[PDB]
RNA sequence: CGAAGGUGUGCUGUGAGGCAUGCUGGAGGUAUCAGAAGUGCGAAUGCUGACAUAAGUAACGAUAAAGCGGGUGAAAAGCCCGCUCGCCGGAAGACCAAGGGUUCCUGUCCAACGUUAAUCGGGGCAGGGUGAGUCGACCCCUAAGGCGAGGCCGAAAGGCGUAGUCGAUGGGAAACAGGUUAAUAUUCCUGUACUUGGUGUUACUGCGAAGGGGGGACGGAGAAGGCUAUGUUGGCCGGGCGACGGUUGUCCCGGUUUAAGCGUGUAGGCUGGUUUUCCAGGCAAAUCCGGAAAAUCAAGGCUGAGGCGUGAUGACGAGGCACUACGGUGCUGAAGCAACAAAUGCCCUGCUUCCAGGAAAAGCCUCUAAGCAUCAGGUAACAUCAAAUCGUACCCCAAACCG
RNA sequence: AGGACCGAACCGACUAAUGUCGAAAAAUUAGCGGAUGACUUGUGGCUGGGGGUGAAAGGCCAAUCAAACCGGGAGAUAGCU
RNA sequence: UAAGGUGAUAUGAACCGUUAUAACCGGCGAUUUCCGAAUGGGGAAACCCAGUGUGUUUCGACACACUAUCAUUAACUGAAUCCAUAGGUUAAUGAGGCGAACCGGGGGAACUGAAACAUCUAAGUACCCCGAGGAAAAGAAAUCAACCGAGAUUCCCCCAGUAGCGGCGAGCGAACGGGGAGCAGCCCAGAGCCUGAAUCAGUGUGUGUGUUAGUGGAAGCGUCUGGAAAGGCGCGCGAUACAGGGUGACAGCCCCGUACACAAAAAUGCACAUGCUGUGAGCUCGAUGAGUAGGGCGGGACACGUGGUAUCCUGUCUGAAUA
């Protein structure tokens, strides 16, 4: 299984998550 | 207001796809300036 | 084992080949889609014997 | 003869979901991926051969990939094929 | 920050004739 | 124990400048004398980026319209539920093609996007979702037109075009009803059907083409007749008699639905049938078409909506009942008829008229040539198998297409 | 019967107002013309720039037409600003 | 080569290996879906639909291979008329398409300059088309010179903005000759005598060297400041290695490297030696390129615009001599 994505570090107005 | 641009999947291919392209030279020499270039869209098409 | 193999006939050799596609190859994909293959480096040992089964079938039968 | 192996690669993996898990428990149909082409023939001869099952009819659909936005570049998903295989009265699986 | 491309014809001027 | 750069101050030269030092900065800088220049900016309606101004001003995108309670939430005029009001209703409703390409549904989030707020969304993130022998594409045939073996023509490129091969906006085999999912169904389920091929068996038989004939195969307008979709009314079944007078009555409300296929084949429309003989026409041939002859009967044949049966003592069905994660689920289920009106839809590729005289080819039917006739092949019946592949979500007079 | 009449869909665009940093790079609102025809419309084809097409306006040919658009000759030339 | 690895954004999970079959790098092989000259036919590229020939669990249905066009050659067939030819089928060989410039040939502008503009210039430039190679083209005198001589072609510097051409305007602009780079000459149009007789081309073996992985590769410590020194201070060392890069501030001596000395199982380039195959010396005699040279008319190239205009090329009409 993957769950992990290795989401990466998003801009300054980034979606706040 | 009718625009002057009226999609129309077919028309677009049998006017501006590969086949038209190669099936005369003028055509053809576009390729070859497109893939000189580099264009990662050589043409249009799904 | 990459030599263990190259001094098999071709029948045998071809036997192991469809042994290794029909178990350890079929069953091992089911269980990761699954998600009870705790140990993924199965499939990749499988792939790579397949492949290097399948290039002594093709060196040695014809040329 | 290479039909057998062609078999062997045809399916993919099963697909969970709980539209699969109703339809299994009521029309006795289990549905699984499959390979690009997978013709519905090739999908009945390898359930046949593998699950050791009967089978009624095998009928497939192709799922496109979706557009996903990862970080600051676009992608597609890979398309894929999935049927819907119906057992007899008898099943195992 | 694209430069505004289509600009306008001008409104005809009053004829100073 | 602090370079360039940055920011101050103090001195100095006639000027462009130079020197020293405080703070910041953090690792490069460069005397002197020469050499080489992309060697100095304030303007060019100069070019690029950044930031002001007007200014917290105009505007917030149809004058179809909102109000209140409850719920969730940090926060509710805008979200969800309920009760009212208003708007569209040949549309601002419901289905498709074209074109988009996940905008579909569920969970979660509110920075950006939405001309406001936002718990909401066609926004962000994750998961799920498109099921076909019968629908469409693909496929068989062809129109306009394209390409075009040889060929003809042209300084080269190339142009035109025959045999051919492509090209749907046309022709060609087959499915309807009911139910089900948060999201697909004429695709899944139940019920009942249909079509085209392959193989085998049985009983008969002459089969056989890029070849012939038939069919396919067609205009405009107009009128009448026969029907249906559909609607109204009555009957029937179920419920109600009622917060402001009257209302058991000719009262009030709701329901009264059911297909494809199969059988019978009707109104209507078209054409006189059958048998025999002969014929340089159908680029060969022909039992076919066409033509010429007689004999005999006046009748058959073709086409054909609807209706009535079957499909179906099935499905659907108001209402009622039992539990509600209080969204809904499960159970049960009466009547289901008649009359009238009536299409722009069907009979009708019909009929009657008019000049402007109204595609092609294949599937299909039929006759033969070569060749094969103890074969093969064909016909009828039965059995069995196959019918692949691609589209299938959602929008589709619009917030999803073109602007 | 009719390039017949009245009039919706549909096609057109005569008048007025609004709108001109508009909702819209020619629209909306109220009237108006044709509406069985020289009609209108979908789909697909053909005509390519000193040319096409044109019931003819130098009109139209992708918001551009007394010679389209794109690239090149090209840093054309400018006794002018 | 190796004690570390499973590419990156990019951590993890699960594993491999550590004295050698982990990984990595190089040579030679295998695999190499579909589109694309696309080549089985068609097509809206990455799709649809076939025939034939070989092999196979339920007839079911599959697997492999082949099937384009054109050119040349061969075979087999075969019209209008006997023969024949065209034509048709089969097999073999080659071609096809792409690619920045350079190269040759076939076409060929205008702006612009002349202070206008038409001859002219721009310019045989841009551009289009065809073909070929690693270079191409050109090329062994029917040439120049001057009656002295030079001995193929190409390129560079002079001659030289000279002589000339030119609305003698704008502009264009050589040759002879001199100095250099580099050097090479041969064959057919034919018979005899002598016959591998040299020089080449296509392929083996051996030698040398290069290329595709690589290996070893010298020599510094102590103190001060500082977050950390490669810096300051003190005393050393290597150098056929102070070219570079990295390392917590600037490193000859910390690391990777450099100078230098070595290494190739395998596959290949070049230079030689030695074999095979094919074409071919030398001598004698003879021949010695005809619709050509030249000419008339019209154009082009030559610096040279028809001018007194030689020379070359060509569309058209004519037409010699031959030592």
């Amino acid at each position: 299984n993957n769950r992990p994505v290795y989401i990466p570090r998003p801009r300054p107005p980034h979606p706040r998550l | 207001m009718k625009r002057t641009f009226q999609p129309s999947v077919l028309k677009r291919n049998r006017s501006h796809g590969f086949r038209a392209r190669m099936a005369t030279k003028n055509g053809r020499q576009v390729l070859a300036r497109r893939r000189a270039k580099g264009r990662a869209r050589l043409t249009v098409s799904k | 084992m990459k030599a263990k193999e190259l001094r098999e006939k071709s029948v045998e050799e071809l036997n192991t080949e469809l042994l290794n596609l029909l178990r350890e190859q079929f069953n091992l994909r089911m269980q990761a889609a699954s998600g009870q293959l705790q140990q993924s480096h199965l499939l990749k040992q499988v792939r790579r014997d397949v492949a290097r089964v399948k290039t002594l079938l093709n060196e040695k039968a014809g040329a | 003869m290479i039909r057998e192996e062609r078999l062997l690669k045809v399916l993919r993996a099963p697909h969970v979901s709980e539209k699969a898990s109703t339809a299994m428990e009521k029309s006795n149909t289990i549905v699984l991926k499959v390979a690009k082409d997978a013709t519905k023939a090739e999908i009945k001869a390898a359930v046949q051969k593998l699950f050791e099952v009967e089978v009624e009819v095998v009928n497939t659909l192709v799922v496109k990939g979706k557009v996903k936005r990862h970080g600051q570049r676009i992608g597609r998903r890979s398309d894929w094929k999935k049927a819907y295989v119906t057992l007899k009265e008898g099943q195992n699986l």
